[PDB]
């Protein structure tokens, strides 16, 4: 379970220990890892999404730079076999960015790379599939999903607050 | 979402909110009208947005704002530096897209039938009553059974482990 | 100040410009009315303060301009990364400091009487004359001299290089 984007190169590392360490093939390999990993998203609006410039992962993790071009062209060719000729939409599912720089979009890899994708309250679930991964929700909806957060009954009341516990009780 | 929110109802706080993130979910299982919902509404937002954002026209015609707000900038709150809060001022008037003064009459308002709520004791208690009571979903124990049947196909107390040996 | 203005004028060119820095000084020497002089003056920027700028309500009732702000937004100059603007869209709407929207229609009708002017190239020329002819008070000698006898207490010329020896 990726809690936010931060663990999100959990998806390409997965996918390079089971090819180039335990010789797994890529297909098999990549249906392993969108069936290990879920990503939780914790954000509203889809400018506040951890990027990271392609340069940065060239010089830090060459490797892990190759992987995601390669889990990114399948993933297009398959955007493209069931939408063809929607030049736009490739460039907004794509993974990685243009502009004054190229960037490496964490959350589109998470989706991509993933079995499930939650928002954490029922509304901000909507958003998330709706309006933040719109493209992504269209080709699979069942992804999405909504995991309302919460908090513990014994921090938050039997720990903090005794006497109302026992009041309860 | 908010996690703090759910940790003042279990622990017998009534909430002043807006409706948006965990609120929302807090009034659906309370009813909204044990909780002081005040302010824009998400749709609301937007259509200040469409409007444009004025905030000087609040300042200019709600005086107790004008005279906090004066206040501020004048350095009545800080004699010795009176430019202190310059940013806070020059903001609120000028780059606040979080709606400050478009929210300070709706939450003045709803301020006061808090005031009038805490007057009545027995009351008051009541609704916190009704607060703690429709909490139950916001444990994280009914997160987590979520999560495990839904995502992670493992299902709660499938394994029980046994009392150990020293 | 600024310098620009300055070296413009005294090369043949027009000036389009607002009433604030060396513009003021340059309109004042040359006569205003040879200035393409437009826009809010220093007095009406404090006035639009006091009213509150609201960049939507300009957007929202000039067709050219939500025309242009509108391609701007949708991509239409960036067609492969069509929000590659929206920080200066965000920005013109809510958060300009520099009243942009509010300068525009003013501007645009200065512009048509450039445009009206170029098209009769002698009149064009004659205003040209008028400037350059009243730019020699820009000229870095006489702020040299008044810096000399109004702060340094030197006279220009009392010091005198005879010619040298090889
Ligand atoms: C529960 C808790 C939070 C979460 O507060 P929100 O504003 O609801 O996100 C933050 N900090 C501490 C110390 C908490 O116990
Ligand atoms: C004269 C000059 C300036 C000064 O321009 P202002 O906007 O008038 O300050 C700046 N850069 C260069 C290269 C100049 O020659």
């Amino acid at each position: 379970q990726l809690n936010d984007t931060h663990p999100a190169l959990s998806i390409p590392e997965l996918m390079r220990i089971l090819v180039d360490v335990e010789k797994v093939d890529w297909d098999k390999a990549w249906e392993i890892t969108k069936k290990t990993c879920a990503y939780t998203n914790h954000t509203v609006l889809p400018e506040a999404l951890e990027r990271w410039p392609v340069s940065m992962f060239e010089k830090l993790l060459p490797r892990h730079l190759e992987i995601i071009y390669a889990i990114n062209q399948r993933h297009l060719d398959h955007v493209a076999a069931l939408f063809p000729g929607d030049v736009d939409r490739l460039r907004r599912m794509s993974v990685i960015e243009e502009g004054d720089c190229k960037r490496i979009n964490m959350a589109h890899l998470c989706v991509i790379g993933s079995h499930a994708v939650n928002g954490v309250a029922r509304i901000h679930s909507e958003i998330v599939k709706q309006s933040v991964f719109k493209d992504f929700y269209e080709l699979e909806p069942e992804k999405f999903q909504n995991k309302t957060n919460g908090i513990t009954p014994r921090r938050w009341l039997l720990l903090c607050n005794p006497g109302l516990a026992d009041t309860i009780v | 979402s908010g996690t703090g929110n759910m940790k003042f109802m279990l622990n017998g706080a009534l909430t002043i909110g807006t409706m948006d993130g965990a609120n929302v979910e807090m009034a659906e299982e309370a009813g909204a009208e044990n909780l002081f919902i005040f302010g824009l509404r998400v749709e609301d937002v937007e259509a200040l947005d469409r409007k444009g954002y004025n905030a000087r026209e609040y300042y200019d015609h709600l005086p107790e704002l004008k005279q906090a707000v004066d206040q501020i900038s004048s350095g009545f709150f800080s004699p010795k530096e009176p430019d202190c809060f310059k940013d806070i001022v020059n903001m609120l008037m000028h780059h606040d897209r979080f709606k400050v003064f478009a929210d300070y009459e709706a939450y003045m308002q709803c301020q006061a039938q808090v005031d009038q709520l805490y007057r009545n004791p027995k009351e008051w208690t009541k609704k916190v009553i009704r607060n703690i009571a429709c909490s139950g979903k916001f444990s994280s124990d009914r997160t987590i059974t979520e999560y495990a049947r839904e995502i992670w196909g493992v299902e709660p107390s499938d394994l029980q482990i046994p009392p150990p040996n020293i």
